[PDB]
């Protein structure tokens, strides 16, 4: 989410994500904690057995019969998180999200109301205004010829300057904005 | 005269004065919720008489 | 609208007497009243009539003649 | 007191109107109300006509 | 020795499944960090674009405009009368006419002889 | 067409209901089963007794459902039955109605559900009717009975398996006050609309001893 | 819901709880800025192991791509507070 | 579009659609509130088999249910009034044949 | 009559001789006083008819036409009133006086005792609109657009007036009194099929049918906002009053002429409903959803029964009204996008709800929701096409079923979901817009208090 | 009004595998070779309240006891006050 | 059910079709051939309106009851006699039912085998 | 009421039983019953006299409009635009009266069906032969017409359905 992807998955990155995947499919299969604390110990250990496997060629073969493995028992109704992309509630409050920029559209008698959050909303504008012009020359001169290869953005350097696009990250609405 | 088809509109009338009061200002209170359920509860006990004639 | 409770953290949540006598309670009713109706109204489960036996009726009140007459 | 409010400007004036409605403009044209006629059983009296109504033929009770 | 998945149209395959994701040449992964370097620009400059503070209207996406200009004002101008296109366009355009057309026909057909014959039963038929 | 239409969907909904882990699934799925039961009693030419029977699933089933959601509410939005554990003890009165809703649901004798559910089962025992869609409603009750008591193991026999974060809480008036009004209906209500209202159907008076229980052993 | 604003400090303590119970690693060792790998020498199989206990110590889950590189506690506390927008 | 990759930072989150890559043909078809092409854990061919076979089965034993039905060793109700003639359709200007019940 | 002419008339030099800053307030007010005026019309008689005099009478079909087309000028001037702002005053001043000539020709039209008349002033009709279309329309298909707007309606019709003066060498009169009262049977003749072919077809392309329709979606998009308007609310209704006028002579023949035109009309409801499932454009969809309900109109005439009539009066009212509305959501909801791409802006209740709201009312009405007159008007022509044949019910439950979802469908994906970010444009919606949605939509509930006023001549 | 008190986390060395059937789970996988490194994290679920259990026959018979006392007592009096 | 597997998986001859029944005169048993009683009349079972399916040889009972439920409405469990009296009347017209289930069963019976034995003299 | 005539709109003498308390238990029906009565009739009644006096103050009658007879389609010239115009009126007129005399009968079919209770498929044999009767002339009369209907398509189905009936007499008395 956060973090930036890269061209390709390595092979460590997808041992890891398997043996995520089959111990998520495992509780959720085992529902009590203990035959579940029994099963994912001896599923580590089974998993453990091919660690120091030196040669590439079979350790993906390994691998590739793990996925095929999975698949089969991977209990068709899995436990999902709430709050996550399969969960209940993932996208409930997606609804009481408005944009900061919203605000610059209110009546001047709504404005009367609330007078020290705008004082503080045309500070931050201000500080943004000059940010982006610096920002918009150091991510020019800092981004190599021929374009970007992958869209990791790089910090500030300097003392006053703010990371380059900053302001649709830092003025996220909320988790749950109502 | 005829109680019971009067009772029987009017269960049915008093469910609808909180759908015309929504445009009022207790609408934009907090006191909504309790009016409503109010509203239900006694349209209940008021219906619970042409039950009764009936049986 | 009711009293103020604290997060446990891995501890059995508080519990007010109130709700635990509400429901002992409410399960007793339940009990009871089942009990009651079981004692007063035992012919809904069991049946009243008892059911006849078709084998038991003999031919001279289902008009059998001993198969010569007709 | 908040009931007793309730009670007048939302039960009781609905009340009023639908039986005003009902009994001089709703009955004022046939066939609006129809009524399914009551229930007659042996050894009823009619108000209209008083006349008592024949009993059963006295049936055989045992059990 | 598990049951095998067979991929289908509706229920396509999964990527953990491809056995293209593990014959890997350097040709592909090549491929990838390109395909990495042109998301990597377009991502840069849509957020270029969007940052802006004396931005105030809408980002216009050449992708939307030339998909719907596609879907919409081009299908005529590289149309042209093949057999499998007059084919389809017969069936599709004639065939449920004439379908519906003798299933009514057929249907209005037997009322009227009913109607003329007399044993239809018409009482209470009086809105029509 | 009407009866075979209420067997087949009683008895598909309950052996989707059977296996399921979210818990207002499992209850959609239950009064999806008895809206297949009461399809059923239609097809057997019994309306009053298919009115009466959803008089006496609204009390019951509404219950349930507002059980169900207090749970949720107390476990932090989670609906899944594997985060759920032991709330016997944690949160008595939801349990103890939940529990009392379960009993009706199953047709247990004198509640609610009994006073409609048992006559249906007679009615459709006794009746010149299709012998596949009585077996089918009588699976179908046996899985009524099955994944109600999967719904009381699962939620509240086990270990506690939710978040550590505690924050089971049922000290509300307005909860209470509403559970327990439908308590008092899915208790007593049954017996009050059976015993106060007409007779609208001839009875079967006399029964099979092992037929009159069929319902009671089934479940 | 009468769920409590959860601060930092409520944070990092259960990071730490949570840590502390896995007894491959000292309780008396341990630390915020304790590397997982380096300062306690562990495994990646360990580190999504602890990655998915504090997943279902918090109620959420973290995706892969962030999992992967949360390797001291101190950032994972900063990374779930960024996640539930903690003021202090 | 559903099986796009949930965690990317898209351009268009509700849709898991980036600014400037090239729109699929058929995306209205595709927009996560319509058809899906997900993966699913059984195989499409063998859901297709398991579900027809089972709907062809219970139709197959409904038809059969129908041949054999279930009944009672009862013979049929007996209404008193000339199978209430004059209570079902009326016509009290025919006067039908009667039909007496045998009395056991 | 000339009481409602004249002031159509007078709305001319009082446009003219107006302020630079003060002709739409004007225009306005006295259009509004125009339909109110027109409003007396509706009190209509069981006997024949209103014959004010031998050029002009009043029937219970033309007057919900006339009340509806004297109604529509205040809400297409409020419409128009937005992007003609930056414009010069003379033409301004030249597209309001287009539109009041159009409703002059308009007026005129629904009335029209002699047939003659009705031809020159329904032919009339069609400069303001093509003027309209290709002046002030933004995009360059306009141009085309207009051209197809006019050929397609003149093939359909320079038949007619052949056919419309052979009866007057025939008959010896073209007065529709006389007509009426002296009608006689067209025999089973090649030449009789030719006149019926001539008579109707002139007709069908304007409602449009199936397969004539390809005019309308370009000059429906391609139009101003106003042109929008009066094409799908009343300019569309002049071929269903021209049928139902027309069809006294053509008896008995259109009991086995009207087969490919209801097997066309049957069909392709279910075709343009599904077509407005997969668009990209809004006011495509609208269009399409215009074309499906005069296919549905088209069979209620072709059927000739009273409910039928009765139908297919209620749903050509309803339609125009609902039309009308969903144009001007659409129009407002572009005047902010600039796009017309129905998935460009996404999640507008929560940043405006009103507008939701009266996106939800329009869709419902749309999606022929009881007790509206559209599912009044549906039901009516549902009922008869049952009575004509027990099939046709399966192709009009599938037509309903789609309906509903492609409506639902316009709003879910413009309204629910996650709003775009990069649209930063999206002011408060204006005082103008709210009271244009509310006077679209208080007439329809309104009307569904009184049916009897729109159901025609065979209630 | 909101339930801000300063709640403080428990000691941690109190959570212990005995007691426990994590007992049997460490037993099992260490007559293999193996140990379970997360056994104390899930201590609490079998420590405090949620020690002791309830069987499904004894969570239907809930209130089984004050029931039936309320029904021999209630037959009772029914049995003293009819015979009269 | 044990009729139904007989019915099913021996002979269907030897055991009544319901739909049939009765195929045999009422008069074959016995010649005095008793009538059935009813002690309400048109008017009034007309005027209780019970209905259609409730307009059997049950009746008066039937009337009984509902005449004591309106009569004491306040107390509903006040009259139970009465429905245990028509409860009773319905059990016996069940019994009835099944006594004529089981005559017409032995009457076919009875049959068969006198046929069977007439075939078997015939044959001889 | 006298509003409407009893003899084109029946009702049976309506009859009820009397009360009949068995046991000295009060029944909540009569008490609310009183009750509704006090406070509910009582305003209303009140209402209505109020209503009814300032009514009598100000008396004026309002009339049934009269219809002359004039000629019918039957004795009508060929091209007689004004005699064919007012056997149109005529006609018009008279399929009006036919529509609303259909409708009286339908309501007290509808009466009778929902006045009867149970036994409504007894009682309401009259009702039912008066509707079947009306239903039967009126579909006779007026149906299949079509949209564009008039007293002249009216009077050639009429000449069509005699000579049908004469045809078949012809054909069955000579038989
Ligand atoms: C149930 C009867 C109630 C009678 C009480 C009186 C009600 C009068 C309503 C008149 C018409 C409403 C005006 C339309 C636009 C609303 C204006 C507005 O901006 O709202 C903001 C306003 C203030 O809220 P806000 O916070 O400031 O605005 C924030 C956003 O707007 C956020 O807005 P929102 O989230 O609050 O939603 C807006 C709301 C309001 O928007 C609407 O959609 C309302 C219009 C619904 C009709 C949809 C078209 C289908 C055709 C139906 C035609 C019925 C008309 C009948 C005659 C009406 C005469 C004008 O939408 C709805 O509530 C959903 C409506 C879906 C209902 C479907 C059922 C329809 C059939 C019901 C039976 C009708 C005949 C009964 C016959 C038998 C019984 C006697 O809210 C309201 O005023 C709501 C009014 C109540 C809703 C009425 C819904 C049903 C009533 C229909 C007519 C009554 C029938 C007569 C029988 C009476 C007995
Ligand atoms: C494209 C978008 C829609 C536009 C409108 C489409 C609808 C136009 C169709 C017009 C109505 C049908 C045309 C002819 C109807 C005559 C009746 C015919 O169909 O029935 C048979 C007639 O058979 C044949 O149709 C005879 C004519 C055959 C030659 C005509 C060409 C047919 C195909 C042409 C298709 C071209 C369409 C596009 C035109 C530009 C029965 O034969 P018969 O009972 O003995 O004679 C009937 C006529 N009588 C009684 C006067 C003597
Ligand atoms: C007759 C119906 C003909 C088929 C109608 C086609 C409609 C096409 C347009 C639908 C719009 C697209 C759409 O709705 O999205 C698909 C959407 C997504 O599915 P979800 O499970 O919600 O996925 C959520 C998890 N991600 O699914 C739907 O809602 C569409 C379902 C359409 C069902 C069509 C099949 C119905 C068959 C009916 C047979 C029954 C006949 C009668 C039975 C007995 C009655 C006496
Ligand atoms: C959007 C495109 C639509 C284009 C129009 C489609 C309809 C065209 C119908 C024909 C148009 C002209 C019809 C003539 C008008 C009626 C006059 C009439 O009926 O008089 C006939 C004359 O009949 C004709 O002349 C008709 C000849 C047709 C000539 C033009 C042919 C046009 C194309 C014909 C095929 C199209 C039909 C289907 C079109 C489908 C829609 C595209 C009798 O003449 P008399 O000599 O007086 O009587 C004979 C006994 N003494
Ligand atoms: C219920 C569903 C059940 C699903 C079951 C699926 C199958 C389970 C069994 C899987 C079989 C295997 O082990 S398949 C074995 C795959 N091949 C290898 O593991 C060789 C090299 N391994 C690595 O490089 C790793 O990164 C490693 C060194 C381990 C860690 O690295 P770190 O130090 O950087 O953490």
């Amino acid at each position: 989410a956060f973090s930036a992807p890269a061209a390709y998955l390595t092979h460590q990155q997808k041992v890891l994500r398997l043996y995520k995947r089959a111990l998520r499919h495992l509780e959720s299969w085992c529902v009590h904690r203990d035959k579940y604390r029994y099963f994912a110990c001896l599923m580590r250990a089974r998993f453990d057995e091919h660690k120091n496997e030196k040669d590439m060629v079979k350790a993906t073969q390994l691998l590739r019969q793990a996925e095929e493995e999975f698949w089969y028992g991977q209990h068709p109704q899995p436990y999902i998180f709430p709050e996550s992309p399969g969960g209940t509630s993932y996208e409930r409050y997606e609804c009481y999200k408005v944009p900061e920029w919203c605000l610059d559209d209110w009546h001047p008698s709504e404005k009367a109301m609330y007078p020290d959050y705008f004082a503080k909303r045309e500070q931050w504008k201000r500080l943004r205004r000059e940010s982006w012009e610096r920002e918009v020359k150091q991510l020019q001169e800092e981004t190599p010829p021929g374009g970007p290869r992958t869209e990791a953005l790089p910090p500030a350097r300097k003392e006053g300057d703010l990371p380059p696009l900053w302001w649709h990250i830092v003025t996220r609405p909320r988790e749950r904005p109502m | 005269m005829n109680p019971f088809a009067s009772l029987t509109l009017t269960t049915l009338t008093i469910l609808t004065i909180p759908i015309m009061m929504s445009n009022s200002n207790i609408y934009k209170t907090n006191l909504y919720p309790n009016y409503v359920k109010t509203t239900v509860s006694y349209a209940f006990t008021l219906s619970l008489v042409p039950l009764l004639m009936f049986m | 609208g009711g009293v103020h409770i604290e997060p446990r953290y891995r501890q059995f949540p508080q519990l007010t007497r109130s709700q635990l006598i509400q429901a002992e309670f409410f399960s007793a009713t339940m009990w009871f009243w089942i009990l009651w109706r079981f004692w007063h109204d035992s012919d809904a489960v069991l049946g009243h009539f008892p059911y006849p036996d078709p084998s038991q009726w003999t031919d001279e009140e289902l008009g059998i003649l001993p198969d010569d007459e007709d | 007191y908040r009931h007793s409010i309730f009670a007048v400007t939302h039960v009781l004036i609905p009340v009023w109107i639908i039986h005003y409605y009902l009994k001089y403009h709703v009955t004022a044209k046939p066939y609006t109300v129809v009524e399914r006629k009551p229930r007659i059983f042996p050894g009823d009296t009619i108000l209209e006509t008083g006349e008592v109504i024949p009993l059963m033929k006295e049936f055989p009770d045992q059990h | 020795s598990f049951p095998k998945y067979k991929p289908s149209r509706l229920a396509t395959l999964p990527a953990t499944l491809d056995p293209a994701e593990y014959d890997i040449s350097p040709e592909t992964r090549k491929a990838q960090a390109e395909r990495l370097a042109i998301r990597s620009r377009l991502k840069r400059e849509y957020l270029l674009q969007y940052n802006d503070p004396n931005r105030l209207g809408v980002i216009e996406d050449p992708a939307l405009i030339r998909w719907t200009y596609a879907r919409s004002a081009n299908i005529y101008p590289n149309f042209r009368p093949t057999p499998k296109t007059s084919l389809l366009g017969a069936l599709f355009g004639i065939g449920p006419l004439f379908f519906w057309y003798y299933v009514f026909k057929t249907d209005r057909d037997k009322k009227e002889k009913l109607i003329q014959e007399g044993k239809l039963d018409q009482t209470f038929n009086i809105s029509y | 067409m009407t009866l075979c239409l209420g067997a087949i969907t009683t008895l598909f909904t309950a052996l989707c209901a059977i296996t399921q882990n979210d818990i207002k699934k499992i209850v959609a799925f239950s009064t999806s089963s008895q809206l297949g039961l009461m399809m059923v009693t239609i097809g057997i030419n019994q309306p009053h007794l298919a009115f009466l029977h959803i008089c006496m699933h609204a009390f019951f089933k509404a219950m349930l459902f507002m059980c169900s959601g207090s749970i949720i509410h107390s476990l932090n939005d989670e609906q899944d039955i594997r985060k759920m554990g032991g709330l016997y003890k944690a949160m008595p009165f939801t349990t103890t109605a939940l529990i009392i809703g379960s009993l009706a649901l199953t047709g247990m004798p004198y509640l609610t559900g009994f006073y409609s559910k048992d006559l249906i089962i007679e009615a459709v025992n006794m009746s010149y009717t299709n012998a596949w869609a009585l077996l089918m409603t009588l699976i179908a009750t046996s899985l009524t009975a099955a994944y109600s008591t999967r719904i009381i193991f699962f939620a509240f026999l086990g270990k506690p398996r939710f978040p550590p974060l505690v924050l089971i809480n049922e000290n509300n008036p307005l909860l209470i006050n509403s559970i327990k009004r439908l308590l008092i209906g899915s208790i007593f209500a049954g017996f009050i609309i059976s015993n106060n209202i007409p007779p609208m159907t001839v009875p079967n008076t006399t029964m099979p001893l092992y037929m009159k229980m069929t319902a009671l052993i089934v479940t | 819901s009468d769920a409590p604003p959860l601060t930092l400090e409520a944070i990092k303590d259960r990071v730490l709880y949570v840590l502390k119970l896995y007894d491959k690693i000292d309780p008396e060792k341990l630390s915020v800025n304790s590397h997982f790998m380096k300062d306690l020498g562990l495994d990646s199989l360990d580190q999504v192991e602890i990655i998915m206990a504090m997943e279902d110590e918090f109620g959420f889950e973290i995706p892969d791509i962030d999992a992967e590189k949360l390797m001291c506690p101190q950032e994972i506390v900063d990374y779930i507070a960024d996640k539930k927008d903690v003021y202090e | 579009q559903q099986e796009r990759d949930p965690w990317y930072d898209w351009d268009h989150p509700d849709l898991r659609l980036n600014w400037g890559e090239p729109i699929h043909w058929d995306l209205d078809m595709y927009i996560r509130n319509r058809v899906d092409t997900s993966p699913t854990p059984v195989s499409w061919n063998t859901m297709c088999k398991h579900l027809f076979g089972f709907v062809a089965f219970m139709l197959f034993m409904f038809w059969v249910g129908e041949i054999y039905p279930s009944y009672q060793p009862v013979g049929p109700k007996q209404y008193p009034y000339n199978d209430l003639y004059l209570e079902r359709g009326g016509d009290p200007t025919k006067e039908p044949e009667p039909v007496v019940h045998y009395e056991i | 009559m000339l009481k409602i002419i004249i002031p159509t008339t007078m709305l001319l030099p009082m446009t003219w001789m107006s302020k630079h800053n003060m002709i739409w307030i004007n225009a306005t007010v006295h259009s509004l006083l125009i339909s109110l005026i027109s409003l007396s019309l509706l009190n209509q008689l069981g006997e024949n008819s209103l014959n004010f005099s031998l050029t002009f009478f009043s029937d219970s079909l033309s007057a919900p036409l006339l009340v509806l087309t004297t109604w529509l000028l205040p809400l297409m001037l409020m419409a128009s009133q937005s992007h003609l702002s930056k414009e010069t005053t003379t033409r301004k001043k030249l597209y309001i006086t287009m539109l009041i000539l159009l409703q002059l020709f308009l007026i005129m039209t629904f009335t029209a005792t002699e047939l003659i008349l009705f031809y020159i002033l329904f032919e009339a009709t069609l400069v303001p609109t093509l003027i309209i279309i290709t002046r002030w329309g933004n995009q360059t298909e306009r141009l085309n657009a207009g051209l197809y707007f006019l050929f397609y309606t003149l093939a359909g019709s320079l038949p007619l007036l052949v056919a419309l003066v052979y009866i007057q060498n025939t008959t010896g009169s073209l007065n529709f009194l006389i007509i009426h009262y002296w009608s006689h049977p067209l025999s089973n003749s090649w030449s009789n099929i030719f006149m019926w072919l001539a008579c109707i077809m002139a007709f069908m392309v304007k409602m449009p049918l199936y397969g004539l329709h390809l005019w309308l979606p370009k000059a429906h998009v391609e139009a101003p906002i106003a042109g929008s308007m009066v094409l799908a609310a009343v300019l569309l209704k002049l071929g269903g009053y021209g049928m139902m006028r027309i069809t006294t002579i053509l008896n008995p023949l259109t009991n086995y002429m009207a087969y490919p035109f209801l097997m066309l009309s049957m069909w392709g409801m279910i075709m343009t409903s599904s077509i407005c499932l997969r668009q990209t454009d809004l006011k495509s969809l609208i269009a399409y959803s215009s074309v499906s309900h005069m296919a549905l109109v088209i069979v209620a005439i072709m059927i000739q029964t009273p409910w039928s009539f009765m139908g297919a009066t209620a749903l050509m009212i309803a339609h125009g009204l609902t039309s009308s509305m969903l144009f001007c959501l659409a129009n407002t909801n572009y005047e902010r996008v600039h796009s017309r791409t129905m998935i460009l802006a996404r999640g507008l209740q929560t940043l405006l709800p009103l507008m939701a709201t009266w996106w939800l009312v329009a869709s419902l009405t749309n999606l022929a929701l009881p007790p509206s007159i559209n599912l009044i008007g549906e039901l009516f022509i549902i009922t008869a096409s049952f009575s004509w044949s027990n099939i046709t019910i399966i192709l009009m439950g599938m037509n309903m079923m789609i309906t509903a979802l492609y409506s639902l469908y316009m709003l879910i994906t413009t309204q629910r979901g996650k709003y775009t970010h990069h649209i930063n444009n999206i002011k408060p919606s204006f005082t103008r817009e709210n009271a244009l949605m509310a006077l679209h939509i208080l007439p329809l509930l309104l009307l569904t208090l009184n049916p009897k006023m729109i159901l025609g001549p065979l209630y | 009004e909101h339930g801000h008190s300063k709640m403080e986390l428990p000691d941690y060395k109190q959570w212990k595998i005995e007691g426990t059937p994590l007992e049997t789970v460490q037993e099992k996988l260490a007559a293999r070779g193996l140990r379970d490194p997360w056994g104390r994290n899930e201590a609490w679920r079998y420590s405090g309240g949620f020690a002791n259990n309830v069987s499904f026959v004894g969570a239907l018979l809930k209130g089984f006891k004050w029931g039936f006392a309320a029904f021999v007592v209630a037959v009772g009096a029914e049995y003293y006050l009819e015979s009269q | 059910g044990a009729h139904l597997a007989r019915r099913y998986l021996g002979d269907a001859s030897k055991e009544p079709d319901p739909l049939r029944m009765p195929t045999f005169p009422p008069d074959y048993g016995f010649p005095e051939r008793k009538e059935r009683e009813m002690v309400a009349t048109q008017q009034e079972m007309n005027d209780a309106q019970l209905m259609l399916q409730q307009r059997d040889y049950c009746a008066h009972y039937l009337i009984q009851l509902l005449k004591c439920k309106r009569d004491s409405f306040p107390n509903f469990l006040a009259c139970k006699h009465e429905q245990h009296d028509w409860d009773y009347c319905e059990h016996l017209d069940y019994v009835k039912r099944m006594k004529e289930f089981e005559r017409e069963r032995r009457l076919l019976q009875r049959k068969k085998r006198r046929e069977q034995r007439e075939a078997e003299m015939a044959r001889g | 009421p006298d509003s409407w005539d009893k003899d084109v709109y029946p009702e049976p003498p309506r009859r009820t039983p009397a009360p009949a308390p068995q046991t000295s238990l009060p029944n909540p029906v009569t008490y609310l019953t009183k009750i509704f009565d006090l406070l509910v009739d009582r305003p209303v009644t009140l209402a209505r006299e109020f209503i009814e006096q300032q009514h009598a103050k100000n008396r004026y009658y309002y009339y049934h409009r009269e219809f002359r007879r004039v000629p019918d389609i039957t004795e009508c010239e060929e091209k007689d635009i004004l005699c064919m115009f007012e056997a149109e009126m005529q006609w018009r007129r008279d399929y009006k009266v036919d529509q609303e005399i259909v409708n009286i009968i339908q309501e007290r079919l509808k009466a009778c069906q929902q006045r009867e209770g149970e036994s409504y498929r007894q009682n309401c044999a009259k009702e039912l032969e008066q509707f079947t009767q009306v239903s039967k002339a009126f579909q006779d009369r007026y149906s299949d017409l079509g949209a564009h209907y008039s007293a002249r398509k009216c009077l050639a189905k009429q000449k069509q359905r005699m000579l049908a009936e004469r045809k078949a007499a012809k054909e069955a008395a000579a038989a």
